[PDB]
C-alpha cells in the first residue's frame, strides 16, 4: 500500500503541544521518522479537510490523552476519523495515557467526563453517538501510562522504539549483505581490539590500497558504535587534508572541528584551540574511527595521546604507510590480508553476475578474468562491474582489451598513492615495475646501488605497502606492476642531470625503435617478451645504424627463432650492466661484445658453445648463472673475474670440464653443478674462495676432487650419486655444516677426518654408500648429531669405538650392512631411541650398548644368543627377532620378545611360544614346509604367512583385539580354518586365498551396488563384508590397500553413518584372486532397505570387483 | 598453539573425517605448503609421526610420507607435489619439497608400484602435462630410468605413436621446457621405430593410421607428419 | 510508461549527444509529475560526479542525499547509510527522473532494485551508451529519434529568425544552413542563434566559415562525448568518420580487421 | 563533574529535569548525580565541595522551590560561589516569573514565606539577597520559548559552548622563544 506519513499524532493543543509532544517529536526527528506536523500545513487552504485526507494516509496514529482532550471538537473529530480508518483500512494505533487513566475515558466520568458532558450539550445524536463508541473502543487500547513511569525521558525512549521497531523500519543495513568474508577479519581484528581491558588502546588497519580497510572500518563501527558513550567515524581524511599544507595549525584546527561535531551532537562548534578535545572527552568512553590518515599532522590533530580519552576508549586510524603508526607509537596494527581464492571468485561473481555462483558457460572466462585481476577487492569490483549485463562473446573479446589497458577507476586509485612519494621512491618503483618484479633484494641493491639509496627506498616501499619482500625477493601486485608499466612511456627517469625511459612491452614496443627521430639514449631497460611468433621482429635497416647505451635488459626468447636484428641492435651497447636473456637460440655471443661492464648474466635456456671464445676484462662481474645450456662444452678463462660472486652451471650436462681459472674467483660462494653427466674433474680452488654452497648433484662421471676446500664457511656440502668418486676433499673446519649427504655414493673408499670438525651436522647419511670400508676415528667429535642413516654399506666390517661420545644420537638405521660384524661394546648413549640392524648377516653378537633403546629390529642377523643384561633396560616398545631354535634357553628373552619371523625352512611347529606373554606381530616369511599353527598368545594384532605349501590347520582361539589375519598365498587351508579367518570379530582386514565370494555371505553383486533387506525392529547393526579385486596387471607384490564405505537408501535419501567408515593398512597385499573381508556398524533405524557402496581410494591400484556382506 | 600442534591436529583431522574427494585435492596443498614454510618442520613431524604407534619405518621422512598418503589419497599427494614447486632450486623451500617428494617416491618404491601406477597416478587428464618438467622429474625419480618413463607413458597412450608425438610436440612450445629431454624422448621413439626397422613410407602410414578415427586429444596435421617422416627418414636408414 | 499496471517499471532514454533527452524528461516531468505522490528530477548526473571518484561509497552516499533531499524537500539533511531510500520510499508513489547516467555507479546509488519504491512508481533514466541500460536489466528503452524534415525547419526558424516557425523574406539560405546543420535539435539551435539577427548579405558571408568549421558549442559537447572512449574506438571513429562513412561491415572488419578489432569497436559505438 | 543541577526533585524530577539529564548525556556532558536518600535537612560539606569544583551551576527554579531550606542553601552557596570564585551560573524559570523571583510573591513568595519561619535573621538574610541576585542574572524563561524541546536543546548547546572555553591555550605552550618576539614587538 502507499502512505504520504508514518505517524499521526493525535492530542489536544493546549495541554502537551509544549510540553511533553515537543520532546516525543524531536526524538521521532532522532530516529529516522517523519511524523505529520499540523504546522506545515499550506496557508491558504481548508484546515478540516486537509487534516482528514492527512489522517487516512498514515501508517501510524498515536493518540494523546489529556484531561481535556474532550474539550476540543477537532480531537473528537479527529479520533473518530483515526477509529473509522483503522477499522476500515487497517492503520495502527498506539494510545498514551499521560496523566489520566483509560477507565474515566470509557465512564465520562470525572476527569475528561465533565469536559465530554461540556462539549457535547450543543451537538446532534450521531456525533455524540459516533465520539462515545470511538472513545470506548480507543480507552480499550493497551498503550503506555504516565503514572508507570518514573521520568518522562524513557518512556518517550520506548515509545520511539516501539513504534520505529513496529514500523520494520530494517534498521540494520542490508549493504553489509552483498560482502564477502569479513568474519575472517572481524574475529582477528577483536584479539586486536579486547574492549574488556579498560585501557585507552590504539588500533592500526593498513594494506594496499583497495583491499578494503574502509569497507572493514565501516563495518566494524556499525557492529561496535552502539557500546560506547561517545563514537564517531571520519572517512576519507586524506582527500580533505590541503595538499600544499601551507597552514598546518589551521588545518588542524579545522579537523578536530569536524572530529567534535560529528561526535559531540553539537551540530556546529567553532574550536579556538587545539586542547578542546582533551578537555572534553577526558572520562568518557569513546569509540573513534579515523580512515586513510596520510601524515602524522592529522594524528596529532584528531588523537595525540591516549590520555585525551577516558578509560575504556578504543580509536581505530586505517592507513596506507606503517611509517605514520610506528611514529605514533601504535604497536598494535592488522594487517589486512588478501581473501582467498574462492572468496576472490565470490566477490567477482557478486559484482558481476549479481549472484555467488556464474551463469552457465562462464566459468573459464570467469576465472580468466578473475586471475587478470590479481586478488585485491577493488580489482575484482571494478571489472565484475564492467562485465555485468555482457554475453559471452562480448567477454571473449573484451578481455584483450582488459589485458592492455589497466582501468580507469583501478587507475586514478592506485595514481593517488604513487603521486605521495618520493622522487627517487617513484623511480625505484618504475625500475621494479619494469624490469626486476621478482628478483633478489641484493641483486637489486648491486645493480641499482649507485642511481639511488635502493636499501631505504625498498624499506620505504615496503611501508607504503606498495611492495612486499617474502624471503629476499621483492613483489609487487600485478594490477600495482601493470599501472607501473604505463607510467613508463608517460614519465622520464632523472638520476642526475641527464634523462631516462625505459621500454617494457610484449611485442608492440619496438617500432618506437624505428623513429629514428627521437633521442634513444634515454633507453636504458628493456623488457621483451617474445612468445608469440618465430617470426623476425620488423626494425628499420636505419634504426640498425643508431648505437643505444642499454644498461639492463631482460628477453624472454621463448621460441626456437634467431633473432639477428635483436642481437646486432643490443650487442651494440657499450656498456650493459646486466643481461638476461632466456632461450638465446644461437650458438655464441659475437664478438663485437663489450663485457668490461658487465655486473650479472643469465642464461637460463641456451645453444652456446665455446662463449667469447678468447680472454676478456670481466673486472666487476657479481653472478652467472647458466642453466639448461644443454649444448655447452667449453667455458671462457675466469681470470680477472675477482669480484664473481656465485656461478650456476645448473643441469648443462654437455659440459666436458671446468677452467683452471676457477683459482682465480677469489670471492666466489657459489658453485651449482647439480647435473652435470659429462664431468671428469673440479680443479683446485685456492685458499681464499671460502665456497659456501657446493652442489654437485647427480655428476654421474666426475672421477677426481679437489684435496682440499678452506671451508671455513660451507653451510652445504651435497654430492648425491656422484657414483663414481673415490677420494673425497678435506675440511679445515666446517664449523657451519648445516647439510652433507652422499647418497650413493659409491665407490667411495674413506672418509676424510676432518668430517670430525663440524660441530654442528645434526643430520648425516650414507645411505647406499657402498664400497666404504672403514668410519673414521673422529666421528665421535661431532655434537648435536641426530640422525645417522646407512643402508647396504656393505663392506663396512667395523663400528669406531669413539661413537659412545655422541651423546645426543637418536635413531641409527643400518640395514643391510652385510659385513658389519662387530660393535662397540662399552659405549651408554643416554638418548638413543631406535637400532634398525636388519639383513647384517654376520653380525654375529648381541648388540650390547646399555642405554635406553625403545626401538630394536635385529632381523635376518646371525646373533643366536641373549644377554641377561636386558633387564636393566625399562622399557622397549618393539623388539624383533629373526627365529633361530634355541631361544627355549633364554626365558628373560621370552617376555620382552615382541615380533618373530620364521625363516624358509621350519619343520617344527613352536609350542612354547605360547608362553610368551607381549607377542604383538608373528611372521612366517616363507614356511615352505610347515603344516599346522600351535595355540598364539592371547596379545596378537598381526599375523602373517606369504607364500606357504601348507597350513592346513589354524588351531589358536584368538580374541584379543583388533587382529589382522594375512595370508597371501596359502591354499591348502581347512574349511573350519578358512571360516575361522573370516568369523573371527576383529576391526582389521582379513584376506585370504579365495577366487570367488564364499556363499556365508548371501547378499551379493558386482563403486558397485550393494542391496539387501534388514530383519529387525530398531537396533545397531553389525555387517561382515567381503570383497574382491577386478583383474588387472597388479604387480605381483603391491602393498597397500584402502577402501571407503558409503551407506544410503532408496525410500530415504538419508545418508546413514557407518562407524568403520574407512579401512586402510599400509602392508596388506594386493593380489588378484583373493577375498578381503572386514565389518561395519550401522545405528541409525531406517527399516528395511539399505544400499551400500565399496571403493577402493587409489583407483588406479585396485578396483573393487565382485562383492557380498552378511548381517549377524 | 604452536606451527607443529596445528599441523599435527589438521592432518588427524583431515584423515579422521574422511572429506569429499575434491576437497581433499584442495586441502592437500595448503598443508603441503604450511610444511615448508620453515626449514625445521618435516624432520620434527617425522620425527612425531616416528614414535607414534603403528607400523615402522627406516626413516622419519617415511614415516611422514606414509601418513599423507593416509591423509590425502595417491592422487592427492602426486597434485600437491607438481602444483607446489618453488623457483629458486637452492632455497629452501626447495630443499624441503625435495626432501618430501624424494620420500613420496621411495614410499612407492616400497610399495612396488609399476610404472604404470605411477604415472596414472600423475595423470591429469592433459596427455600434455607428462611432459612438464615439473612431473617428468618426478616420474624419473619414480622409475628410476627415462626409458622405461617414456614406455610408460607411452603406453599409457594406448601405444599410439600419434597421440605422444603431438604430445611431445605441444611439449616443445612450453616456456620452460627442457629441449633435451623431450628430444630424448622423442629420439627414444625414432629408435623404438628404427628397431622395428619399418620402412619410410611405412613408417609413415604407421603415423597416420592412428590419424584416423580409431580412439579426445587433439591429433597432429598433416604437416610435421611429414616432417617427422623426413626426420626419420636417412637418421636410421 | 503504462502507468496504469502500478509496477515500478524503469524506463531509459538514449540517443546521440544533443537530441534532447535532457528536454524531453523536462516536458515529460512537467506534465505527469502531478500523477504521482512525490517526484523529482535530477539533472547532469554525469557532471556533478567526482571524476577520480576517490570514495565511490562517499560520492554514492552523497549523490543518494542529493535524491532524498531534492524529493521529499527534506531541507538537505545528512544520510546515514545507503539504504534509507528504501526505508522511505518503498510505500508512496514515485517519479524519479535522472538525466545523463555515465556508469552503473550512480544507478546503484539513486535507484538499484524495483522493491525500493512500491506500489506504482517510475524512474525514468536518459543516458547515451546502451551499455549502461543493459547491465541494469530494464529493457524498456526508447531510442529517440531525429525530428521530420518540417519540424527541424521549424526549430532553426525558432532559433533564427526570431520566433518566426516560418522563414521571414528570402527562405534560400535557411534550407542550406539546415542541411549543414544535419538533424541534430542541438546542431539546429547553435547554428540558428549563430545567424540570428543577421541580414542576408551578413548571413551570406557567414556561410561559408560556417561550412569549413563546426562552432565551439557543438564541438565541446561531442568532444565530451568522445573522450569517454577506448583508444581503438577513437581509431575506429576517425576511420569511420574519414573512409568508411556508408559502407558494409562486413568490408570494413575485413580491410581493418588487423588493427583494430573491429566487431567489439563496432558494437561499442553503436551501443 | 561537568555541571552542577540544582533543583526542587518533587516539582521537576519526573517531567522536565529526566529530558535535561538525557540531552547533555547525549551531547557528552556529565553533570553531578545526587540521592533523594544522599540528602538530610542541612546540605553537608562535601555537596559544598562539589558545588565549589563544578566550575558551571545550572538552578533550574519551580514553584515550590523555595519551600526546601536544602534547594535554598544550594543557591546560597552557588552564589557564594559565583561572587568569589569564577563559577558560571545558569538559571531556568521553569514557569514562574523572574519579578517573582527578585520581589519574593506570588505562590514562589508564598513558599518562600513558609519556609522561611522559625530560621534566624542572617539565613533569611542570605536566602533573600541570593533570590534576589538569582533572578537578576540572564537565563531561559520557559514562558517565552513556544517549544520545550528547542529550549532544552539550546541550553545545551550553550552549555557546551560555555564548557569548551575554560582552559585557555593550555596545548601547545611547547613553542619556544616567544617572549623574545613578544619584547621585541612590544616596543614596536
Ligand atoms: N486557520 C488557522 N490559521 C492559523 N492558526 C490557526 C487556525 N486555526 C487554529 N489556529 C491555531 O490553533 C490553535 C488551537 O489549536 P488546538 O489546540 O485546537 O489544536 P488541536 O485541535 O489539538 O489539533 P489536533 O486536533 O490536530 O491535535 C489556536 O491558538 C490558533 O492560533
Ligand atoms: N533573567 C532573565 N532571563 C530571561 N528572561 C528574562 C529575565 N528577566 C526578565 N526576563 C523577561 O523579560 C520580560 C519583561 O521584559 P520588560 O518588559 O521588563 O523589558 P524592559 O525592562 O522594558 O526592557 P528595556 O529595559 O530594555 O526597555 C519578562 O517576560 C521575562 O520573561
Ligand atoms: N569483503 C568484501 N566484500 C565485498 N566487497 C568488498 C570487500 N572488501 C572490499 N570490497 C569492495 O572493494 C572496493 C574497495 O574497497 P575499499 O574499502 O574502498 O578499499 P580501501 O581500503 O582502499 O578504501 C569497495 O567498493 C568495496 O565494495
Ligand atoms: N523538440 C525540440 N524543439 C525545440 N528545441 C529543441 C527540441 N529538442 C531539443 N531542442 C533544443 O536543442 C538543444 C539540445 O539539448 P539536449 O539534446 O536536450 O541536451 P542532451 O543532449 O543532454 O539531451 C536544447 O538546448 C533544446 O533547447
Amino acid at each position: 500500500r502507499i502512505w504520504k506519513h508514518q505517524v499521526f499524532p493525535s492530542f489536544h493543543g493546549a495541554d502537551v503541544r509544549k510540553t511533553i509532544l515537543s520532546h516525543i517529536l524531536e526524538s521521532f526527528r532522532r530516529k529516522g521518522i517523519d511524523p505529520f506536523i499540523d504546522n506545515n500545513i499550506e496557508r491558504s487552504k481548508s484546515i478540516g479537510h486537509e487534516l482528514k485526507e492527512a489522517i487516512k494516509g498514515s501508517k501510524i496514529a498515536i493518540v494523546l490523552l489529556s484531561k481535556n482532550y474532550a474539550s476540543s471538537s477537532w480531537c473528537l473529530d479527529e479520533l473518530a476519523e483515526i477509529m473509522k480508518c483503522r477499522e476500515l483500512l487497517g492503520q495502527i494505533v498506539m494510545t498514551i495515557f499521560y496523566e489520566v487513566d483509560p477507565t474515566d475515558i470509557k465512564k465520562q466520568t470525572g476527569e475528561f467526563g465533565k469536559a465530554f458532558t461540556k462539549t457535547c450539550k450543543g451537538k446532534t445524536k450521531e456525533y455524540v453517538e459516533r465520539w462515545r463508541k470511538a472513545l470506548e473502543d480507543v480507552a480499550t487500547i493497551a498503550g503506555y501510562h504516565s503514572h508507570k513511569w518514573r521520568n518522562e525521558a524513557d518512556m518517550i525512549e520506548k515509545i520511539a522504539t516501539d513504534v520505529s521497531n513496529m514500523l520494520n523500519s530494517f534498521k540494520p543495513s542490508r549493504d553489509f549483505n552483498g560482502l564477502v568474508g569479513m568474519r575472517a577479519h572481524m574475529d582477528m581484528l577483536e584479539q586486536l581490539l579486547r574492549l574488556v581491558l579498560d585501557e585507552v588502546r590504539m588500533i592500526g588497519i593498513w594494506g594496499p590500497p583497495g583491499i578494503g580497510k574502509t569497507t572493514i572500518a565501516r563495518f566494524l563501527f556499525n557492529q561496535v558504535s552502539d557500546r560506547f558513550q561517545l563514537s564517531a567515524i571520519m572517512v576519507n581524511i586524506k582527500g580533505c587534508y590541503p595538499r600544499p599544507c601551507f597552514d598546518e595549525y589551521s588545518a588542524q584546527l579545522q579537523l578536530q572541528n569536524q572530529m567534535l561535531s560529528q561526535m559531540i551532537n553539537h551540530k556546529d562548534i567553532m574550536i579556538s584551540h587545539l586542547g578542546v578535545a582533551q578537555e572534553r572527552l577526558r572520562d568518557k568512553k569513546v569509540f573513534l574511527v579515523l580512515d586513510e590518515v596520510d601524515q602524522l599532522g592529522q594524528l596529532d590533530a584528531l588523537a595525540k595521546e591516549t590520555r585525551w580519552f577516558g578509560p575504556g576508549s578504543r580509536i581505530i586510524i586505517t592507513t596506507e604507510d606503517l611509517g605514520v603508526l610506528k611514529a605514533h607509537g601504535i604497536n598494535h596494527v592488522y594487517k589486512v590480508g588478501y581473501p582467498s581464492n574462492d572468496e576472490a571468485f565470490q566477490i567477482f561473481c557478486m559484482n558481476a553476475f549479481g549472484q555467488k555462483q556464474p551463469h552457465e558457460g562462464f566459468d573459464e572466462i570467469a576465472r580468466e578474468v578473475m586471475a587478470l585481476a590479481g586478488e585485491l577487492p577493488l580489482g575484482l569490483k571494478v571489472l565484475g562491474s564492467a562485465l555485468r549485463g555482457k554475453s559471452k562473446p562480448e567477454w571473449e573479446r573484451t578481455l584483450p582489451r582488459l589485458k592492455t589497458s589497466l582501468d580507469g577507476k583501478i587507475g586514478s586509485i592506485i595514481q593517488f598513492s604513487y603521486d605521495a612519494l618520493c622522487d627517487e621512491d617513484k623511480y625505484l618503483f618504475l625500475y621494479i615495475a619494469c624490469l626486476f618484479n621478482k628478483e633478489s633484494t641484493t641483486k637489486v641493491e648491486g645493480l641499482l646501488g649507485k642511481f639511488l639509496d635502493v636499501r631505504q627506498g625498498l624499506h620505504i616501499l615496503a611501508q607504503k605497502s606498495l611492495i612486499s619482500i617474502e624471503d629476499g625477493n621483492i613483489y609487487m601486485h600485478t594490477l600495482l606492476e601493470q599501472f607501473g608499466r604505463e607510467t613508463s612511456r608517460k614519465q622520464f627517469i632523472h638520476h642526475g642531470y641527464t634523462k631516462h625511459q625505459l621500454l617494457v612491452g610484449e611485442r608492440d614496443i619496438c617500432e618506437v625503435l624505428n623513429d629514428d627521430t627521437i633521442d634513444s639514449r634515454r633507453f636504458i631497460g628493456i623488457n621483451l617478451d617474445l612468445y608469440k611468433n618465430v617470426e623476425e621482429l620488423n626494425i628499420s635497416e636505419k634504426a640498425l645504424e643508431r648505437i643505444h647505451d642499454f644498461q639492463f635488459v631482460r628477453i624472454n626468447g621463448k621460441n626456437h627463432a634467431l633473432h639477428e636484428r635483436l642481437q646486432g641492435l643490443i650487442y651494440q651497447s657499450p656498456q650493459i650492466r646486466s643481461l638476461h636473456w632466456k632461450c638465446y637460440q644461437n650458438i655464441c655471443l659475437p664478438s663485437t661484445f663489450n663485457s668490461e661492464f658487465l655486473v650479472e648474466l643469465d642464461m637460463s635456456f641456451s645453444k652456446l658453445q665455446k662463449l667469447w671464445e678468447g680472454t676478456k676484462q670481466l673486472r666487476n662481474l657479481k653472478w652467472m648463472d647458466l642453466s639448461y645450456s644443454s649444448y655447452l662444452k667449453e667455458l671462457p678463462n675466469l681470470s680477472t673475474a675477482t669480484n664473481l660472486e656465485e656461478l650456476k652451471l645448473r643441469n648443462c650436462s654437455s659440459l666436458v670440464e671446468l677452467p683452471s681459472s676457477i683459482e682465480k674467483l677469489t670471492s666466489l660462494q657459489i658453485l651449482d653443478l647439480h647435473r652435470c653427466s659429462s664431468l671428469v674433474e673440479l680443479p683446485s680452488f685456492g685458499n681464499a674462495t671460502k665456497l659456501e654452497i657446493l652442489n654437485l648433484e647427480n655428476c654421474s662421471s666426475l672421477v677426481k676432487l679437489p684435496p682440499s676446500i678452506n671451508a671455513n664457511n660451507l653451510q652445504e656440502l651435497s654430492l648425491t650419486n656422484c657414483s663414481r668418486v673415490v677420494e673425497l676433499p678435506a675440511i679445515e673446519n666446517a664449523t657451519n655444516l648445516w647439510k652433507l649427504n652422499l647418497l650413493n655414493c659409491s665407490s667411495l673408499i674413506e672418509l676424510p677426518l676432518s668430517i670430525g670438525t663440524a660441530t654442528n651436522l645434526k643430520h648425516l647419511d650414507f645411505r647406499g654408500c657402498s664400497s666404504l670400508v672403514k668410519l673414521p676415528s673422529s666421528i665421535g667429535d661431532m655434537t648435536n648429531l641426530e640422525v645417522f642413516y646407512l643402508s647396504n654399506c656393505s663392506n663396512l666390517v667395523e663400528l669406531p669405538s669413539s661413537i659412545g661420545n655422541l651423546r645426543k644420537l637418536t635413531l641409527l638405521l643400518m640395514r643391510g650392512c652385510s659385513k658389519l660384524e662387530t660393535l662397540p661394546t662399552n659405549i651408554n648413549l643416554k638418548s638413543l631411541h631406535t637400532l634398525n640392524l636388519i639383513d647384517c648377516s654376520r653380525l654375529k653378537s648381541f648388540p650390547e650398548i646399555s642405554t635406553h633403546i625403545k626401538y630394536l629390529r635385529l632381523i635376518g642377523t646371525a646373533i643366536k644368543e641373549v644377554p641377561l643384561s636386558i633387564m636393566s633396560w625399562s622399557p622397549l616398545a618393539h623388539f624383533q627377532i629373526s627365529y633361530f631354535e634355541s631361544l627355549k634357553e633364554f626365558p628373560h628373552a621370552l617376555d620382552i620378545i615382541t615380533e618373530l619371523q620364521l625363516s624358509k625352512d621350519i619343520q617344527e611347529v613352536p609350542p612354547w611360544v605360547k608362553r610368551m606373554s607381549r607377542l604383538r606381530a608373528l611372521r612366517l616369511n616363507n614356511c615352505n614346509n610347515l603344516v599346522s599353527l600351535p595355540q598364539l598368545p592371547d596379545s596378537l594384532a598381526y599375523l602373517y604367512a606369504d607364500n606357504c605349501k601348507s597350513l592346513e590347520r589354524l588351531d589358536c582361539c584368538f580374541n584379543n583385539p583388533e587382529i589382522r589375519l594375512y595370508f597371501p598365498k596359502c591354499f591348502k587351508l581347512n574349511q573350519e580354518a578358512r571360516d575361522l579367518i573370516m568369523h573371527t570379530s576383529t576391526r582389521n582386514f582379513a584376506m585370504l586365498p579365495g577366487t570367488q565370494v564364499p556363499a556365508c555371505f548371501n547378499h551379493r553383486a558386482t563403486s558397485l551396488k550393494i542391496k539387501l533387506k534388514e530383519s529387525p525392529l530398531p537396533t545397531t547393526l553389525t555387517f561382515k563384508a567381503c570383497i574382491m579385486l577386478v583383474n588387472e596387471e597388479m604387480s605381483y607384490d603391491l602393498k597397500s590397500m584402502s577402501v571407503d564405505i558409503v551407506i544410503r537408501d532408496e525410500q530415504n535419501d538419508l545418508k546413514v553413518q557407518c562407524t568403520p567408515s574407512y579401512h586402510q593398512c599400509t602392508e596388506i597385499y594386493v593380489l588378484t584372486e583373493h577375498i578381503y573381508t572386514f565389518e561395519l556398524e550401522v545405528e541409525e533405524v531406517t527399516s528395511t532397505e539399505l544400499v551400500f557402496e565399496f571403493t577402493s581410494v587409489n583407483e588406479s591400484i585396485c578396483k573393487i570387483g565382485e562383492c557380498g556382506i552378511l548381517q549377524r | 598453539p604452536s606451527a607443529v600442534e596445528a599441523l599435527i591436529e589438521t592432518i588427524d583431522r583431515h584423515g579422521r573425517v574422511s572429506l569429499n574427494d575434491e576437497a581433499k585435492m584442495k586441502k592437500v596443498v595448503r598443508t603441503w605448503k604450511k610444511l615448508i614454510e620453515r626449514d625445521d618442520l618435516i624432520g620434527e613431524i617425522g620425527k612425531h609421526y616416528f614414535e607414534a604407534p603403528g607400523p615402522l619405518h627406516d626413516t622419519y621422512d617415511e614415516a611422514l610420507a606414509t601418513r599423507l598418503v593416509t591423509t590425502y589419497s595417491d592422487r592427492g599427494v602426486a597434485r600437491a607435489i607438481l602444483h607446489t614447486r618453488p623457483s629458486d632450486p637452492l632455497s629452501k623451500k626447495a630443499g624441503q619439497a625435495h626432501r618430501l617428494e624424494e620420500a613420496v617416491a621411495s614410499l612407492w618404491k616400497g610399495r612396488g608400484y609399476t610404472s604404470d601406477n605411477v604415472v596414472s597416478s600423475i595423470a591429469t587428464g592433459h596427455d600434455v602435462d607428462f611432459f612438464a618438467p615439473t612431473a617428468f622429474t618426478f616420474l624419473v625419480k619414480c622409475v628410476e630410468s627415462e626409458d622405461d618413463a617414456n614406455n610408460a607413458i607411452f603406453e599409457y597412450f594406448g601405444s599410439n605413436p600419434s597421440r605422444y608425438f603431438s604430445a611431445v610436440l605441444h611439449a616443445m612450445e612450453k616456456p620452460d621446457a627442457d629441449s633435451r629431454v623431450l628430444e630424448s624422448s622423442k629420439k627414444w621413439m625414432f629408435q623404438c621405430y628404427a628397431q622395428k626397422q619399418f620402412p619410410t613410407p611405412v613408417f609413415e602410414r604407421t603415423l597416420a593410421a592412428y590419424q584416423s578415427e580409431d580412439y579426445h586429444y587433439e591429433k597432429l596435421s598433416l604437416s610435421q607428419i611429414e616432417e617427422l617422416v623426413e626426420e626419420y627418414s636417412r637418421i636410421y636408414s
